[PDB]
């Protein structure tokens, strides 16, 4: 499904990303916008055979199992199909892990190119929360 | 060819200042956090701080704030470490590093010679093992959150290598023989048949809450 920006902001804040690893809520909302255009079914194939899944484009090499990624680690311990759900619980809980490796949100390349350093607080203005 | 070239062994008098550098190649530092680590002559690892070079924001272990300052210059791809009022306790090897799931890389280190809070407990401090024995080292904390713990292996004279990520996942290229376990506060590293390449010092690092902290280490001897 395609999330609306404020509804995604509310579910992300409820699931604990506001200020997770010091990154304000607007960062995660902006990330979803540029990684998948807020579409929970988005998929993106990589040259290393991995695929990026869901609203936060979680990579199949290190985070979830898709059975077709060659040297996969399934740190999140889940099938990638579970990252394609309308329910973002599993993607947010895996995204938390992704952000805690010592490098912040830098693995989300579209975040890095489109959101980082920008006025990401704008992505949540006009939202209940 | 991914790398961090550390610039300069130095000898200084008590009270002097030194500024070290760490230039990277293969990746832009603006795209990362750059961490600095201290290691005294027969002692353990200590996290000093990190810098986010894209915006210059830094985070320190409060004990180093005022003595060590991290700085970064993105056009030169270089991160720096400035140390002030140097004393006997500052004689150490200082590494820069990029920590990222399955992408850890460290500089070769740089020796500085001065010449005139989560607790990680590592057991055993030192041990003698045999040629095909089963070894289990442990690491106990004060609630590491779920498994934000790295296992590093350091050989005499080399930068530490990462063996385990997220407590139980093997690094790329690490032999089958190694394995990690636990969640919560209690973690372990097991080597089934100790191979001869395994003689070294093992350290656990918690990156679950900031200031990142290291266990005291375990020297395995064959």
């Amino acid at each position: 499904k395609v999330y609306g920006r404020c509804e995604l902001a509310a579910a992300m804040k409820r699931l604990g990303l506001d200020n997770y690893r010091g990154y304000s809520l607007g960062n995660w909302v902006c990330a979803a916008k540029f990684e998948s255009n807020f579409n929970t079914h988005a998929t993106n194939r990589n040259t290393d055979g991995s695929t990026d899944y869901g609203i936060l484009q979680i990579n199949s090499r290190w985070w979830c199992n898709d059975g077709r990624t060659p040297g996969s680690k399934n740190l999140c311990n889940i099938p990638c199909s579970a990252l394609l759900s309308s329910d973002i619980t599993a993607s947010v809980n895996c995204a938390k892990k992704i952000a805690s490796g010592g490098n912040g949100m830098n693995a989300w390349v579209a975040w890095r190119n489109r959101c980082k350093g920008t006025d990401v607080h704008a992505w949540i203005r006009g939202c209940r929360l | 060819q991914v790398k961090l070239q550390q610039s300069g062994a130095e000898l200084v008098k008590p009270g002097a200042s030194v500024k070290l550098s760490c230039t990277a190649s293969g990746f832009n530092i603006k795209d990362t956090y750059m961490h600095w680590v201290k290691q005294r002559p027969e002692q353990g690892l200590e996290w000093i701080g990190r810098i986010d070079p894209a915006n210059g924001n830094t985070k320190y272990d409060p004990k180093f704030q005022g003595k060590a300052t991290i700085t970064a210059d993105t056009s030169s791809n270089t991160a720096y470490l400035q140390l002030s009022s140097l004393t006997s306790e500052d004689t150490a090897v200082y590494y820069c590093a990029r920590w990222d799931w399955y992408f850890d890389v460290w500089g070769q280190g740089t020796t500085v010679t001065v010449s005139s809070d989560i607790e990680l407990t590592q057991s055993p401090s030192s041990m003698y093992t045999s040629l095909g024995e089963r070894v289990t080292i442990t690491c106990k904390a004060s609630q590491d959150i779920n498994s934000y713990l790295r296992w590093f292996q350091q050989k005499p004279g080399k930068s530490p290598k990462t063996l385990i990520y997220y407590a139980t996942s093997l690094a790329d290229g690490v032999p089958s023989r190694f394995s990690g376990s636990g969640s919560g506060q209690d973690y372990s590293l097991t080597i089934s048949s100790l191979e001869s390449d395994d003689t070294t010092t093992y350290y656990c690092l918690q990156h679950g809450e900031s200031p990142y902290t290291f266990g005291g280490g375990t020297k395995l001897e064959i």
